[PDB]
DNA sequence: GCATGCATGCGCATGCATGCATGCAGCATGCATGCATGCATGCGCATGCATGC
């Protein structure tokens, strides 16, 4: 029946809705696209604390310590309110800060029963969306009438009810017969995932935690295991722990887990999240503006890791990579590489780790690896696990979480034949093809490659051909688009310099170059022109039928590698075609990276 | 979730701040009238406080007149009476002023508990004070000092009953309000939607129960710790407790064992009455309802058996009773609680002389011609018949009782029949001195008989004891008798007022009761001569039927025969005529006097109690002696309803003291005896003609 | 949840409701009585099966064969229509015709339970009209609260439902004490009563059937014991019969009552209701324009019994009967009688039966008893009972129920000193008193009486005065307003015309005598007038101081029924005052019978 | 080129969570019956009344 008490939190939520207009016109304009667009939006809207804590404190606190008796009024308050402003019932979430109420699967204790919670940890291991029964239709023959029924269970609602078992309905009240409209019934899908304590936040040497949490309808496929996950919802318990009947058994407690409301992945150093940003008018417009002066490649290349000296070629490379050329798929299924790989080999103190960790640092989507560090099944994800349902399946390794990114790979000449066999195939046919029992399956792993290694004499030696200083296999260096050898010759003005530069450090922005880079890779497609045609061609036929020992040898490789570097030099440029002018620049790049 | 919660426009906090600036504020048009009561009650001169609802709605009126805002305590105290009995309780508690007079050994064992009581509660209070202050550990000291001590309730130190009374018509009338608390109704028009409220019920009583102790709170006592344990009771049973509850005997292994203590108790009188519709009320061709009332407290014993009362009261429920079979949902069983009683007609034993009797009356007697002016306003529609109307006047008035000593004991009390032909009005004469008596019984003939007169035995359904419930004559003690027909009754009927006639008592020996009841009523019987018209031809005692000495135990005696006579005829006729063409009597010269100010009189005049002189008693003994001489040669010619006896000379006496009583005078004078005698000689004037 | 069924058949109501306009303008009329006089009106109204079935053939059998799932439908359609039509819920009762459906407690067996049925008896006990609790309101001291429970049982309802038993609530949720508000709660009130086959149709010398009813609310008191009812409802069975658990015992069934919801009383000769027709403005008319006529008084004379020959005054004594006159009552509380008294002695074969039987027909209430077939508690209701409550109390007799109508008593000479005592009392003071053991009360016994009496020689005598005639008490005489003899005198010419008049019966109308009579008893109430007073003055004179022999002596009483005489015959006349006139009507008829 | 040592995959034993039944014993509960209680019933006696003589 009506209670004086949930109708006063009702219109003082209804209150909080009028005072604050922008979750009225939220909720209009998701009515309008799903109108409009008929895929289907959802009816659920987001709130913040820090409002309601500014509006009513009384009202926030009961929010927070105690959701269950006030979170369904704000829910009937915001159903009214849609189906008033209109021409299934609303959600809500909730952001903002939480103070006490931010915890972790170790520091969450029974003091925080039944309060509003937001933890933060790694997905484990997700479950098998499964979709739930809720209304049944039946239909009659002997009569010609449709029947229905009803069924909830114990987790859809914050408050406590008293059971009411209904059971399948196979006959008619009269004893008729009945045949059940599947297509006509009512289901709704339902997870079970499990969270557990950061890896890189948990003390060492000790056991870690982890917390249960189910989710329902809509939030139902929104994250993948080994993920960054913030989840706030409502920390409960359920059932009776052996309390009724006998239940001699006095080890178990009470089962607990967490209603999900809301569920955030996060991004991480060397994790599978890729980094977004919302972009602003105002970062449009200065994007924009910046893209129209001459030097803006200088400057950006330039901007990258301040700190180091010089290796400006080096820097440009590392911009060229990061900015990315055009991959390109014909009617007959043919694929043609896109990505760019960098290899560098110098002396030991020439700052290889420096810049190799910014790039990690700054990069959306990077992977981080040592020589050693991983072998085998590591990198290729040829492991092969299995869940209780009986079947097997495959968990992504170092290269496959790496779709669409980059990998760094440090103490590169360390590696074995064996895996340099396999990341042959990433390189060039950018897929990974795994036959295990019962498995055969093959992988996209289009990522992109920074690799350092060291001379074979520990110092760089002019006095030998380039051969015996590397040592490694030419069909191997012919995957890598860029080769770069830094040596460290002393001079008195060289090493006075870099000593004022290295002082100064020891007493344009990345986010804005971020979001530079997300703009540009994200909007503009540039397309080939006869005037780069004609130029490539010339460099490449120069190049193949000159007698200059080089680093490196050539293929038809080098040729793809000078088309994807004036591309992706058009891309800075955020013009819709290549020109003269990168083609050039790219030739000149190469050029000076062979001499 | 279960039991939900709704939202009503009644604030408690509001209403208790206004009943306590009520309590402490009103002033009636010398210190605040209820300051007053309550500085008697603490000093132990009253039991009952009486809360009147045009006080308040003076208060709220007040209030109003001049601004201030107020609520409608009448509405509220009208529709919820029984949930402010606590406000009032506890607004009260609040107040009480201390006493003013020490306690001395002629004091009650209640207040002597009482205040028991309350030092032993401050002792508590202030040892408890002194040890946590001990501790180095004000308003804070207070707090936990009250917080961590026991005490004895407010309702176990209480002594005084709170009562409320209705709103009066006069009143509403005045404020331009509607008094629902003071409409008359029947038990046919109390419905289940009148469950709740404060109401007054229009009745005639019909049974009452004893009085008896009713338990409220238990009282216990622990020899182990010492404790004095509470049980509250509600119901009409409980069950005793057994093992301790006190804190000490809880914390420990062993505990002790309960026992009763009658005088620390809580008790109530209690009592149960039965009331019934009025004729008027039943519909046609129904029968009449009765209905249940609950008497506590201080209200006991002011309800007797044939009473027309006016009873205000709040209707409440009670469990259902009836067979289980018949049970369909939550049945519920009705009565009513007594809060306040009047009686339509006041009783003589309640006189008391004050102001406003006393103007009434003086104006009265200064009016002159007391006597034939009340004589003439007995029934002033009935024409002629004065002689008869003055001997009913002094029947109502009465005699004098006489205590001789050594055990005897002589009446006060007058006896008159009326005999005459048909058609003259006897029953209209009967009904009107019935009705007019504060305790007049009337009676048929056949209609009641055996243990209708008397009484009969009968069991208690409240109690479980047997009883005896009167008849007529029992209801009609120290009251008027009217019987008519009195000529077709039984012979043992005509016993039974015989012997009660002769001295005031009635004495029964039959299978279960061997007893004697008292029946202290005066007799007015009407009777119809033998033959239907009298016949000259016969003698008196021939022509009647009852016994002589039946007939000359009655201290008068009265014959009335239908003679035409052409002029008389016709101012009967006239003023019957006038009676039915208006509603009123005929005469513009007289204005006659209603029965209120009629009893006042009455029940101001039995307060005398004249005595007799030597001159006077000579008057007397000569005409005794006279009439006594030629009474007998009229009896002996057959023509004498009977011979002159010392009854006679008794009667003389009693009709000469009340007479002098009716003229408010400690001495009796010659003429009262001179018309008492012209009463008695005119008496059997219409048998000489 | 909602139901097609029931939907649809709530539409079908509506269009019924809809295409018949008597009982949308009868609900107006009932919301406007009670918002214009605020006494209230219960929200019930009548229907006509006869509509019903010429409107939809369908929906009649459904109410008529199933009503519990036809008649909840149509109580929300009236429900909705009059929340609608508007600036409790309602409920609907039935007349017309009921087929085979019209049945006696006799005739009701278990192939009928169910269905709707209409039974016709007599009211034999009634019960105490009881408070039903409903609706339970409690108060919280520590929190300044308001709770409310709610109730419900088996009776309430037609269709079957699952048990809910609430307890009554004693504390909070939150373990707080509760305090109850009996002005708040809310109660209904609820009687069983019992009908049994009529005496006039029951089989002679078997024992009779009977039948429970249950009325609630607002029918809870519409009947008393003895009357004759004709009750319309559902016939239900409840419980289980001993099925449940084990239950050895077998001989008992289902127990079995009515759901009343229409009640009626009906009209019967020697009974305790009263007959009432309704007056149309036609009969007014008609009625008022045959008052203006002067010889209106012959001519209702001469309707009365027109079989008869002759007794032309007598006719005219019992329609002044029947009239009335006027009962007068003082502030003082004195009561002076209006009512009057008819004796007939005469000869054995004088139709005086024949008249009494006549004004026992035709009387709106009258009662008739014989001699000796009624003696002592019989007449005044000096019986006395007791349930099993305790309590004990009367119950009704002859005269009682007689109140403000007409006794006829049959060999009157033949009663008995005991009795004749007894209706003194009810002859001049209109009350009945008892006084047995625990009893002492008055009852109301306002009637008028018509007897009849042989002489006691078996023939009147002439040759003797009336007092050896008669023979009978002279105060009994004086009593009785009117008193006639009558004897048969052979006469040729007298022979032969009431044997033409016999012959002719052997080979106004009344219900208009009827109607007139409800309209002149109910409606006018004339006045005395000095001249009138002036008339009976002289003639009561004359009377009491002439010499002539008379058949009855005269008192104050004449003058009395002088009185009553003239107002009567006012009344016939529908005038305001009595009028010289009437006066003389009055004391030529008194004349006439005296003399 | 040639010999060793480490990693790596293959194969073999075993413990260990789920899920079910079956004989058994324990514990709430219906059921036989033991009862006081209050009520109505008929069952004769005393007798007031009507009748015949
Ligand atoms: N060109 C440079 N400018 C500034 N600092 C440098 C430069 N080259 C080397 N360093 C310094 O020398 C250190 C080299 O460390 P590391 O990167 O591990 O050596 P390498 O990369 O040669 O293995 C760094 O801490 C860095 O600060
Ligand atoms: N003196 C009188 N004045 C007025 N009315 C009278 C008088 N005597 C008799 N009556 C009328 O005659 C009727 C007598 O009835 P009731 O009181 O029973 O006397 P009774 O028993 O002598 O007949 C009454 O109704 C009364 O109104
Ligand atoms: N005046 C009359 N006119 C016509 N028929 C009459 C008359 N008087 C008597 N009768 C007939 O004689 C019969 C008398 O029957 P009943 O009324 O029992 O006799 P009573 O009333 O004299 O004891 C009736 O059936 C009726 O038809
Ligand atoms: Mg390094
Ligand atoms: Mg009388
Ligand atoms: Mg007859
Ligand atoms: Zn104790």
């Amino acid at each position: 029946a009506p209670d004086a008490v949930f109708g006063d939190r009702v219109r003082r939520f209804q209150e909080f809705l009028d005072t604050f207009t922008s979750y009225r016109d939220s909720v209009r304009s998701i009515q309008v696209y799903n109108s409009n667009n008929a895929n289907i939006l959802p009816h659920r809207i987001i709130i913040s604390l820090d409002d309601l804590r500014e509006f009513d404190r009384s009202f926030w606190s009961g929010i927070l310590v105690e959701p269950a008796y006030f979170i369904p009024p704000a829910e009937k308050a915001l159903t009214d309110l849609a189906d008033s402003m209109d021409d299934h019932p609303w959600k809500l979430s909730f952001k903002g800060s939480f103070g006490a109420h931010a915890l972790s699967p170790r520091t969450l204790t029974a003091q925080h029963l039944n309060k509003l919670v937001s933890v933060e940890g790694i997905v484990t291991k997700t479950s098998l969306v499964r979709p739930k029964l809720i209304r049944s239709v039946h239909y009659a023959a002997k009569t010609g009438r449709f029947h229905y029924r009803d069924y909830t269970d114990a987790t859809t609602t914050l408050t406590t009810r008293i059971p009411t078992p209904a059971i399948y309905p196979t006959e008619d009240t009269e004893g008729n017969k009945l045949t059940t409209e599947y297509g006509y019934s009512t289901f709704i899908d339902h997870q079970r995932i499990t969270v557990q304590e950061m890896p890189e936040m948990a003390p060492a040497g000790q056991l870690p935690r982890s917390i249960d949490v189910i989710l329902d309808d809509d939030l139902v496929d929104k994250t993948k295991p080994g993920d960054r996950v913030n989840v706030v919802g409502v920390f409960k318990s359920l059932g009776a722990g052996g309390m009724n009947q006998s239940n001699s058994n006095t080890l178990i407690g009470f089962k607990t887990l967490i209603l999900g409301n809301t569920v955030y992945p996060l991004h991480a150093r060397s994790t599978g999240v890729a980094a977004r940003q919302m972009l602003t008018d105002f970062d449009i417009r200065n994007i924009n503006k910046l893209s129209k002066k001459k030097d803006i490649f200088d400057i950006l290349s330039q901007s990258l890791a301040p700190s180091i000296y010089g290796h400006d070629h080096i820097k440009k490379a590392i911009l060229l990579m990061l900015m990315g050329g055009v991959e390109k798929n014909l009617e007959n299924g043919s694929h043609l590489r896109g990505d760019i790989n960098i290899l560098m080999v110098g002396d030991p103190s020439t700052a290889k780790s420096q810049l190799l960790r910014f790039v990690l640092n700054t990069a959306s989507l990077a992977i981080a690896t040592t020589g050693r560090g991983s072998s085998g099944v590591g990198l290729t994800a040829a492991v092969t696990t299995d869940r209780e349902t009986g079947e097997r399946r495959l968990e992504a390794g170092a290269m496959v979480l790496a779709d669409r990114g980059v990998v760094c790979i440090d103490e590169f000449d360390k590696m074995t034949d064996v895996d340099r066999v396999a990341i042959h195939e990433v390189m060039e046919q950018q897929t990974v093809t795994i036959a295990k029992a019962g498995i055969h399956t093959t992988l996209n792993a289009r990522c992109s490659v920074i690799a350092a290694a060291n001379p074979v004499f520990g110092q760089y030696d002019v006095n030998r051909d380039p051969h015996q200083n590397i040592a490694l296999p030419d069909s191997l260096l012919s995957r890598f688009d860029l080769l770069f050898v830094v040596t460290d010759d002393i001079n008195e003005i060289r090493d006075r310099s870099i000593s004022e530069h290295v002082l100064r450090t020891h007493r344009v922005t990345i986010p804005f170059l971020r979001k530079y880079v997300q703009y540009a890779k994200e909007r503009v497609i540039p397309q080939l022109t006869q005037e780069a045609i004609n130029v490539i061609v010339k460099n490449y036929t120069d190049l193949r039928n000159d007698d200059n020992t080089k680093k490196s040898p050539i293929t038809a490789r080098t040729l793809e590698t000078l088309i994807r570097l004036a591309t992706a030099h058009a891309k800075v440029r955020l013009s819709k075609t290549v020109n003269k002018v990168d083609a050039k620049v790219a030739a000149n790049l190469l050029r000076f990276a062979l001499l | 979730a279960a039991l939900p919660s709704i939202q009503l426009p009644v604030d408690y906090n509001n209403l208790f701040n206004e009943i306590t600036d009520f309590l402490v504020t009103f002033k009636q048009d010398k210190g605040p009238k209820y300051m007053a009561m309550l500085q008697k009650v603490a000093n132990r001169e009253l039991n009952s406080v009486i809360i009147d609802l045009d006080d308040i709605l003076q208060y709220q009126n007040e209030k109003f007149l001049q601004g201030t805002q107020a609520d409608d305590l009448v509405s509220a105290i009208q529709q919820n009476a029984n949930h402010f009995t606590e406000l009032f309780c506890r607004a009260i508690d609040n107040n009480m002023p201390l006493p003013t007079k020490e306690i001395d050994y002629k004091d009650d064992v209640l207040d002597v508990i009482l205040n028991q009581r309350r030092l032993r509660n401050e002792r508590m209070l202030s040892d408890r004070t002194n040890e946590i202050r001990s501790e180095n550990l004000n308003d804070a000291l207070r707090e936990v000092v009250e917080d961590e001590t026991e005490l004895f309730p407010p309702n176990l130190t209480r002594r005084y009953f709170l009562y409320f009374k209705p709103l009066s018509q006069n009143c509403a009338r005045r404020y331009r309000k509607k008094a629902i608390s003071s409409k008359p109704l029947s038990v046919r028009q109390i419905k289940g939607d009148f469950l709740g409220q404060l109401i007054t019920v229009r009745g005639i009583i019909t049974r009452v129960s004893d009085v008896k102790p009713a338990v409220e709170v238990i009282a216990y006592t622990c020899d182990q710790c010492g404790y004095e344990v509470f049980q509250e009771v509600n119901s009409r049973t409980f069950t005793p407790l057994s093992e301790c509850t006190s804190e000490e005997c809880s914390q420990n292994q062993t505990k002790g064992q309960l026992f009763m203590s009658t005088r620390a108790s809580k008790f109530s009188a209690f009592q149960e009455c039965k009331i019934q519709e009025l004729s008027q009320q039943v519909p046609v061709g129904h029968i009449p309802r009765s209905l249940n009332i609950h008497v506590n407290g201080t209200l006991v014993r002011s309800l007797s058996p044939g009473d027309i009362v006016d009873v205000t009261g709040i209707f409440l429920p009670a469990p259902y009773t009836g067979f289980k079979a018949l049970k369909a949902g939550l049945l519920t069983e009705t009565y009513l609680e007594a809060q306040f009683v009047r009686q339509h007609k006041k009783k003589f034993a309640s006189f008391s002389l004050t102001s406003d009797v006393e103007e009434r009356v003086m104006e009265l007697i200064t009016s002159g011609d007391v006597y034939n002016r009340l004589a003439k306003s007995i029934a002033p529609e009935i024409y002629g018949n004065l002689d008869v109307k003055k001997a009913l006047l002094l029947l109502l008035v009465g005699g004098v009782d006489k205590r001789v000593g050594d055990g005897m004991k002589i009446r006060g009390d007058i006896n008159v029949c009326l005999m005459g032909d048909p058609g003259v009005a006897k029953s209209q004469l009967l009904k009107a001195i019935c009705k007019i008596s504060p305790r007049g019984v009337y009676t048929t003939g056949k209609g009641s008989s055996g243990v209708g007169l008397t009484a009969a035995v009968m069991k208690d359904p409240v109690t479980d004891e047997m009883i005896l419930e009167g008849g007529a004559l029992v209801l009609a003690d120290n009251g008027i008798c009217c019987i008519d027909e009195f000529d077709k009754m039984d012979e043992s009927d005509r016993t039974a007022i015989h012997e009660v006639m002769e001295q005031q008592t009635i004495s029964i020996s039959k299978a279960g009761i061997n007893t004697t009841l008292n029946a202290r009523t005066s007799i007015l019987a009407a009777a119809n001569p033998l033959y239907g018209r009298y016949n000259p031809r016969l003698s008196p005692l021939d022509n009647i039927n009852l016994p002589a000495a039946l007939l000359s135990r009655f201290d008068i005696l009265f014959l009335m025969l239908d003679i035409p006579s052409r002029d008389d005829d016709e101012k009967l006729a006239e003023h019957v005529t006038y009676v039915h063409m208006h509603n009123k009597q005929p005469d513009l010269d007289f204005t006659p006097v209603e029965p209120s100010k009629m009893r006042e009189y009455i029940a101001y005049a039995k307060t005398k109690r004249p005595v007799m002189s030597e001159a006077v008693n000579d008057y007397v003994v000569q005409a005794y002696i006279r009439l006594r001489q030629d009474s007998k040669r009229e009896m002996d010619s057959k023509f004498s309803f009977g011979q002159a006896t010392p009854r006679t000379l008794l009667g003389i006496i009693r009709l000469s003291q009340a007479l002098a009583k009716l003229r408010l005078a400690d001495m009796v004078d010659i003429d009262d005896v001179e018309e008492a005698l012209r009463l008695v000689r005119v008496s059997k004037e219409s048998l000489y003609q």
